[PDB]
């Protein structure tokens, strides 16, 4: 009784970024 | 290259609990790791080979709300603590370890990938112990190699005055056996 | 003189 | 979104530094006794170490701090002010070599970055390019510790 749902999400494949000016 | 990751919350409470009802998920999928929640309990479920595998213990025997409606599970192994649903369209998949390190790296319900020593089949200790609180939530996240590859899903904390010390966990190899 | 911060950058490559 | 290295300047140059701790953490012969700016005005150093070549100020707006490494790992990750990851494998508690040499240009400006291990924890902060004929093969680095230390 109930579904599970997806809340939210945890990424592994990123690489390091400068991070963008906006 | 160095195991770094980043969790983004893409639902709340409300909105969790009538998808939980409707079954309909309508949401883009993005990552290997889905943060996922009952109206009981949040855990991780972790996407390897196509299959998005958590622990039992979690999402028990229900559905996964998905764009076309409620998912039935693939796998389901009550006594391995184990169920799988195909994995979301979207999300990516980490492939199982081929290098039988001992060095793993657990991936907390916050992003946080900390070091384990390989103690057995099931069980590593944590180089750094924390009170269990910061694994909270984690369950059927990733314990990866140095290489990025699954090596087990974390099952269980091994805590003693509130300090989590080790973790058990199911080793991907239960994973092959449960589809088998 | 005076360090000024030109720029960051995010390990994780975690998007805005 | 918040990031764990900063890249800063100086009428000079350009390098980096590393928020560990809640400190703000470069090389002295980049920033040297140099306060860092702030929108309420310059702040000036936490802790100023030229014998280690070692400074830090408050961790700065819009950043986040990084773990120092606990696993001991030998296989470094370096990250340079274009945000390229060099692996590096230590020889030592302040020197690792680069598995591929790189034209010294390649590191230039990445100075005060910080040398992850394979969990993305920080092993020490990328001092020197250790250079033959312009190629640099190796790196000179501020263990953790001595920031822990520094403390
Ligand atoms: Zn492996
Ligand atoms: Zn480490």
């Amino acid at each position: 009784k109930g579904c599970v749902v997806i809340v939210g999400r945890i990424v592994l494949s990123g690489k390091p970024a400068i991070i963008p000016k906006k | 290259a160095p195991i770094t990751a980043y969790a983004q919350q893409t639902r709340g409470l409300l909105g969790c609990i009538i998808t939980s009802l409707t079954g309909r998920d309508k949401n883009q999928v993005e990552g290997e790791v889905q943060i996922v929640s009952t109206a009981t309990q949040t855990f991780l479920a972790t996407c390897i080979n196509g299959v998005c595998w958590t622990v039992y213990h979690g999402a028990g025997t229900r559905t996964i709300a998905s764009p076309k409606g409620p998912v039935i599970q693939m796998y389901t192994n009550v006594d391995q603590d184990l169920v799988g649903w195909p994995a979301p369209q979207g999300s990516r998949s980490l492939t199982p370890c081929t290098c039988g390190s001992s060095d793993l790296y657990l991936v907390t319900r916050h992003a946080d990938v900390i070091p384990v020593r390989r103690r057995g089949d099931s069980r590593g200790s944590l180089l750094s112990p924390r009170p269990i609180s910061y694994l909270k939530g984690s369950s059927g996240g990733p314990l990866l190699c140095p290489a990025g590859h699954a090596v087990g899903l974390f099952r269980a904390a091994v805590c003693t005055r509130g300090v989590a010390k080790a973790v058990d966990f199911i080793p991907v190899e239960n994973l092959e056996t449960t589809m088998r």
